[PDB]
């Protein structure tokens, strides 16, 4: 709990929207990029073969 | 009638008991929730190291570990333990040094 | 700011009433669950920019290096054509001069 809550305070209401929002966005970014990883590998491989 | 055929008999005997083979299911071992809590934990700790907390933020850290830290003592201070102090020199499974 | 770190102290205060109750019930079971839950509401904060560079300069180093691969794989497929190309040729001819002076042996 303390750390749970060390991460809340420093993660203002602000931050709690950043979670939902803009840390939204960027695990979506991430998400993103994995998903264009797996087209070129995909390319890669069948290539490969 | 040369023929060198050489098929396949007709043997009876059958698949005899089969033995009681060494079932040993080893018993995996439960992983505790302070070791569940350990990597997850770190990872809240991470995205906070150097992170700047507004002041009731750290009111609150703060009486969050003053909880723990009591609790700890507790945890050293049970009943059982201070019930010991009743008899401080009678007690003589309390270490008299 | 201040109003989501108030509202954490008091979230917090909930947790330190339930565990309360559930000491007095001897069931420090689930406070440990709702600390675990809690844990991972809480568990993932930044680590997202970084990990969006990392994961788009990956990406462009393997969009090259499909890029370079479909070379390869063009240029082997035509070469590896033109030397079987070349063997059956070789064959044509080596089989022209045994059959030529074998039909003058004759």
């Amino acid at each position: 709990q303390k750390v749970i809550m060390l991460k809340k305070l420093s993660t203002a209401s602000e931050e709690d929207e950043n979670h939902k929002a803009q840390l939204r966005d960027l695990e979506e970014k991430i998400e993103e990029l994995e998903k264009k990883k797996n087209k070129i590998q995909e390319d890669l491989t069948k290539l490969k073969e | 009638m040369q023929n060198l055929s050489k098929m396949q008999s007709r043997l009876h005997p059958r698949p005899e008991g089969e033995g009681g083979g060494g079932g040993g299911r080893t018993k995996e071992k439960g992983k505790s929730l302070q070791e569940t809590h350990k990597e997850m934990l770190k990872n809240i700790e991470s995205t906070n190291i150097g992170k700047p907390t507004i002041v009731e933020a750290q009111r609150i850290l703060k009486i969050i570990d003053n909880l723990s830290t009591n609790l700890t003592i507790f945890i050293y201070l049970d009943s059982e333990l201070i019930s010991k102090f009743l008899d401080v020199a009678k007690h003589s499974k309390l270490s008299k040094d | 700011d201040a109003l989501k770190v108030k509202k954490d102290r008091i979230q917090f205060m909930a947790v330190i009433e339930q565990l309360i109750q559930m000491v007095q019930n001897n069931s420090l079971t689930k406070f440990q669950s709702m600390t675990t839950l809690e844990l991972e509401d809480q568990d993932r904060l930044r680590k997202l920019i970084f990990r969006e560079k990392e994961l788009y300069q990956e990406i462009k180093k393997l969009q090259f290096d499909r890029n370079q691969e479909n070379k390869e794989y063009d240029n082997e497929q035509k070469d590896t054509n033109l030397k079987i190309q070349n063997l059956k040729e070789r064959l044509l001819y080596k089989k022209a001069r045994a059959q030529l002076k074998n039909q003058y042996k004759e």
